[PDB]
This record gives structure tokens, C-alpha cells and sequence, in this order.
């Protein structure tokens, strides 16, 4: 009658098992202790439920793998809060060595506390595992509601009714790090042969505990399911030199790499759920239905007529309508707020589909999966998009793509095997990611001057797509630099507001560049700008680049490989520009 | 009704 094993098992038995596992040296011994507990629980369950069942090992497992808790929200509990509380309850001298050590704990804490507890708290535990869960539930729920005093009272119950040793373990469950000395994967494997695979397509300990309650009954065709959080497929880092072999000497896809929030979308008619990469529920943000949220109302009607159910994998971007650009994560500005203040909007960049109307697609080829994707919805630029991809088979094509990508201020490229299927939580297989070899030194901080510009297209024709940048020729002692040598073209995409602000600040200073009557202050190579700007009116940008290579396109006789503007350095005057001599020393060092 | 202590300390 809604009976549970957890209501019968002292939290003390769970803790004595954790203590034995942690103190065991060998893996074998660690596993044995876990097995003995798990096995007793299973036999008890069978006896308890003979004449009845959704009950399972979940109440224990959620405490054994606290980092996998998904039902309960954050506790909001700091080591420093526990410290004060213990100092009260144990009546420690407020200025003594024990009190200070607790208060001055440097980020383990459970062990420091336990040593203070062992000789002064002799109480025997009284809580069942179920009652421990109830109090943790209370802590989390009260934290959500910022009811500080109720959090304390729940903590107070946990502490006054638990043994010193149990308190050691409570602290670790609260912090979410047990330090058992045995891995999460081992825990899963010991529990059920299928537990890990199931967990990968349902990020839910309860589901795994309940569905795999019987260790001798497997699950067939474990797969991605509507409204269950699967772990995203991951990309392995790839050295661009080996890319043709890595793609099984056959044709492959090159796809744009977006740095947003990895997000999967689940749809059934008017009902929507969204899961982040860790399997937390973001439906409150994006929208459970077409009349609420920051995204769903705007994309519900993009879906094609025949599509009732679908599951998508992709990336959430912050899109600027006025510039038609995605804003990068790293900015001095507030992306979340501007999204809320309607300055920016949420855009779902989609690169995969795992289900359409009850066809499951995990095992289809990425090739087939992409085909299907174009049938799911009609893209709306700036709300819901299909990530751009192309076919390629050559290393040089990949060099081209990376070159283009960095130019547009993207930070890398993706490469994908068309034959490949979708493997949740696996890194490698069909998905590779490629980024520039950035070596962190002076090469990360090239401080150079903007000397010229190139216009964007159509309506973005008022904004610049690229800047031309130069270094200073070292001037006679006393005077400011008067001659600059071009060094590199670099992308000007408004992926951060400071670049937008910079463009508007410089707008009034551009002058038409004439090949036949060029300004004396700017010396060029092959590459000429559309417009230039007098040095004293300009701004220094800090540039990250992977390599300095020879070039006849720039006056310096060389240029920057994969250059990206990192910062606008308006804390510098134009004449503080890096010189030819600096460039020269940098190159050969 | 089975008692847990028989199952655990076994
Ligand atoms: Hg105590
Ligand atoms: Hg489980
Ligand atoms: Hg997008
Ligand atoms: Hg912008
Ligand atoms: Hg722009
Ligand atoms: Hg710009
Ligand atoms: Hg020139
Ligand atoms: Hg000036
Ligand atoms: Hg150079």
C-alpha cells in the first residue's frame, strides 16, 4: 500500500556501506561491499512486495551517485554555512582552532567536519534513507523559495538525528562528491548490465533503477525516446593533418561549429520539452507550448504539416536581428538580459534529428538523417535554422573551411562521416571538431592598429566585414609614428557588441582609398582596402593568431594565420601600436 | 512483514 524498502532501511546501513567501499583498497573489495548492500535490498524488496510496484533502488542510488540527481534542484548550501551551524550545535569555542578550521576551510570538508564530530557527537542515527531523502527534498525546495530559515531547520533535523559518521556522508551527498574510489561507470555496471546504456538515453536514475530492477532481465533495443533526456553525441578533437584517413578515405561533411548552448528539442503536437547537455529541464525558458516561452511560440508554426512528433539535436544561439549575427559567449555585455530585454533573441541552430513521427532514427546514417531534417521544418532565419554543411573529400578543402570559419569569427569547424550513426555520449566515431593550433604566448596578444576597411553586403553595407591592420614603422625620437605597414586582413563580424560600438565610433573617419593616389601614412602590399583611416583617428585591436607566415599581400612581407580580434584596446593610444621591430623579434622567438 | 535487519545482516 505505497510501501517502500527505503522506509525500512536505516540511513546508517547505507553509510556503513559507503564507508567500507571508500576504505577498501582493491576494486574487487569495493565492488563486493556495494554488491552485498544491493543484493540485500533486492531480496528484501521481493519479500516486501510479494503480495503487491514502482518501488526501486532509486532512493539509495540517488545518494550513491549524487552528481546524477535530477529530480531535486540545487541545495544552495555552502561549507561556510555548515561550519557556523556546527559551531552552534557542538558549542565549540567561537575563537578556537576547530571553529576557525571549519570557517576557514579552503575548497575535504566532510572529513574536517567528521574529525571535529567524532569525539563530541556520540549519537546513534535514527533516519531511514527515505527520511533522509525527504529532508533533502525540503532543503532544495526551500532553497528555490529562498526560505533561509526553513533550510536551516531541515539541516537541523538531519544533523541532530544522525551519527557523526552519517553526517560525514550527508555532507558529501550535499556537496555531490562521495569520493568512493570507484567510478560512476563501475557503479552502473555492478547494478545492471544495461544500466549505462539506459542512462545514456534517459538521464534519469529513477527510470534506470525501476526499469532494470531485475538484474537478470535485460532490455532490448535501448533507444532514444520522446520526452526522455539523452546524452548528446560528442566530437573528438582532430589534427587537420590526418583528416582524409580519419574520414575513412571517402567523402565527408563539413559543418559550421557553433558555440551556443547544446540543447535537444522534443515535440508532440503542441507539447514541447527541452533538455540541456546534462539532462536538466529548460522547458521553462524556451516554452512548453506555442503560447509561452522565449522560442516555442516563434517556431511552432515553422514545422511542416505532416510532422506531429520529432526530436531535434542542436545549439541555442543569441541572435541580433539588426545585424543578422550570432553573439559570442565572451562579451563584456549581458547576453541573457539583452535576450530578455528583447535586444537579442533566442535562435535554435539544428544539426540532427532523432525521431520523426515514430520513426526512430538513431541507427540511420547521418546522411539519411540530414535528408529527413530538411523535411521537418521550414527554417526561419534568426529563430530556427538548419546548420550549414557541405560535402568534401580533400584536406585542402578542410583547410579552406577552417580559413573561412575563423574569418567569420567562428572558432572552428566540424567534420562528420556520412555513414555514421548517432551514438549518445560517445566522443569520436563520426564527429570530429577542428580548431586552430593556438600557442599561448606573445602570439596571443598582437596589438595592432586598424588602418582600413571593407564593406559588408546589401543592408549590412554600412557595416564592415573586415579590417585591414598594420604595424608601425619606428619613428624618429620625439615624434609619433607616421608610417604604417600592412600586416593582416581580419574579420569584423559583429559577434560582440564592442565590435558594433567600434564600427560606429570609426564611421565618421573612413576616407575612400585610391590606388593611384594612396595615403603616405599607410604602405600596402598586394591587398588594398576599400577605405582607410588616418592612424591618429584609429584604434588598436588585440589579435590572436596561430602562426606568422610569408605573404606578398601585406607590406610586412608576411601575415597572420587564423587571426581573431580578441579585444578592442581603447585603453591604448593609436601610437602605442606594435612596431615592425616588435614583429621582427616576435617572428624568430 | 519481513524485517530488513534479517536481510542486511545476512
Ligand atoms: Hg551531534
Ligand atoms: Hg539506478
Ligand atoms: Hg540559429
Ligand atoms: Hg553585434
Ligand atoms: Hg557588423
Ligand atoms: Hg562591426
Ligand atoms: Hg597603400
Ligand atoms: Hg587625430
Ligand atoms: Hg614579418
Amino acid at each position: 500500500t505505497s510501501q517502500t524498502v527505503a522506509s525500512h532501511v536505516p540511513f546508517a546501513d547505507l553509510c556503513s556501506t559507503l564507508e567500507r567501499i571508500q576504505k577498501s583498497k582493491g576494486r574487487a573489495e569495493k565492488i563486493r561491499h556495494f554488491r552485498e548492500f544491493l543484493d540485500s535490498w533486492r531480496k528484501f524488496h521481493d519479500a516486501l512486495h510479494k503480495n503487491h510496484v514502482t518501488d526501486s533502488f532509486y532512493p539509495a542510488m540517488r545518494l550513491i551517485l549524487p552528481q546524477l540527481e535530477r529530480e531535486r534542484m540545487a541545495y544552495g548550501i555552502k561549507e561556510t554555512m555548515l561550519a557556523k551551524l556546527y559551531i552552534e550545535l557542538l558549542n565549540l569555542p567561537r575563537d578556537g582552532k576547530d571553529a576557525l578550521k571549519l570557517l576557514n576551510y579552503r575548497t575535504d570538508f566532510a572529513m574536517i567536519a567528521y574529525f571535529v564530530l567524532k569525539p563530541r557527537c556520540l549519537q546513534k542515527g535514527s533516519l531511514t534513507i527515505q527520511q533522509v531523502n525527504d529532508l533533502l527534498d525540503s532543503i532544495a525546495s526551500n532553497n528555490s523559495a529562498k526560505r533561509k530559515d526553513l533550510i536551516k531547520k531541515s539541516l537541523l533535523q538531519l544533523i541532530t538525528q544522525s551519527s557523526a559518521l552519517e553526517q560525514k556522508w550527508l555532507i558529501r551527498m550535499i556537496i555531490k562528491d562521495l569520493k568512493l574510489g570507484v567510478s560512476q561507470q563501475t557503479i552502473f555496471s555492478v547494478f545492471h548490465n544495461d544500466a549505462a546504456e539506459l542512462h545514456n538515453v534517459t538521464t534519469d536514475l529513477e527510470k534506470v533503477c525501476r526499469q532494470l530492477h531485475d538484474p537478470s532481465v535485460g532490455l532490448s533495443d535501448i533507444s532514444i525516446t520522446l520526452f526522455s533526456a539523452f546524452k548528446p553525441m560528442l566530437a573528438a578533437i582532430a589534427d587537420i593533418e590526418h583528416i582524409e584517413k580519419d574520414m575513412k578515405h571517402q567523402s565527408f561533411y563539413i559543418e559550421t561549429k557553433l558555440d551556443g548552448e547544446r540543447m535537444q528539442m522534443h515535440k508532440d503536437g503542441d507539447v514541447y520539452k527541452y533538455f540541456s547537455r546534462n539532462g536538466y529541464n529548460y522547458t521553462d525558458q524556451f516554452g512548453a507550448s506555442p503560447t509561452e516561452g522565449s522560442l516555442t511560440p516563434f517556431i511552432h508554426n515553422a514545422f511542416k504539416a505532416d510532422i506531429q512528433i520529432c526530436i531535434l539535436d542542436g545549439e541555442m544561439m543569441a541572435y541580433n536581428p539588426n545585424t543578422q549575427t550570432f553573439m559570442q559567449k565572451g562579451t563584456k555585455f549581458d547576453i541573457k538580459r539583452m535576450v530578455e530585454d528583447s535586444d537579442l533573441q533566442t535562435c535554435y541552430c539544428v544539426f540532427d534529428v532523432l525521431m520523426v513521427n515514430n520513426k526512430k532514427l538513431g541507427h540511420e546514417t547521418l546522411r539519411k538523417r540530414y535528408e529527413i531534417l530538411s523535411s521537418i521544418f521550414t527554417p526561419i532565419p534568426g529563430r530556427i535554422e538548419i546548420v550549414q554543411k557541405t560535402q568534401a573529400h580533400t584536406k585542402n578543402e578542410v583547410i579552406d573551411a577552417l580559413n573561412e570559419a575563423i574569418d567569420k569569427r567562428e572558432e572552428g569547424i566540424m567534420v562528420k562521416q556520412p555513414l555514421s550513426i548517432y551514438k549518445p555520449d560517445k566522443r569520436g566515431e563520426g564527429w570530429l571538431k577542428i580548431k586552430p593550433e593556438y600557442v599561448s604566448g606573445l602570439m596571443d596578444e598582437l596589438d595592432i592598429l586598424i588602418v582600413g576597411g571593407y564593406w559588408g553586403k546589401g543592408s549590412r553595407g554600412g557595416m564592415m566585414s573586415h579590417f585591414l591592420c598594420a604595424v608601425a614603422e619606428k619613428p624618429p625620437p620625439g615624434e609619433k609614428p607616421s608610417v604604417f605597414h600592412t600586416l593582416s586582413r581580419v574579420g569584423s563580424g559583429c559577434t560582440m557588441k564592442e565590435l558594433y560600438d567600434l564600427g560606429l565610433k570609426l564611421a565618421k573617419y573612413w576616407k575612400p582609398f585610391h590606388r593611384k593616389a594612396p595615403p603616405s601614412s599607410i604602405l600596402c602590399g598586394t591587398e588594398k582596402p576599400e577605405v582607410y583611416i588616418e592612424p591618429c583617428n584609429s584604434v588598436i585591436v588585440q589579435i590572436k593568431a596561430a602562426e606568422i607566415v610569408p605573404s606578398d599581400m601585406y607590406k610586412t612581407g608576411c601575415t597572420l594565420r587564423f587571426p581573431r580580434i580578441e579585444k578592442i584596446r581603447d585603453d591604448k593610444e593609436w601610437h602605442e601600436c606594435m612596431t615592425l621591430d616588435d614583429l621582427e623579434q616576435l617572428r624568430g622567438k | 512483514v519481513p524485517q530488513w535487519e534479517v536481510f542486511f545482516k545476512r
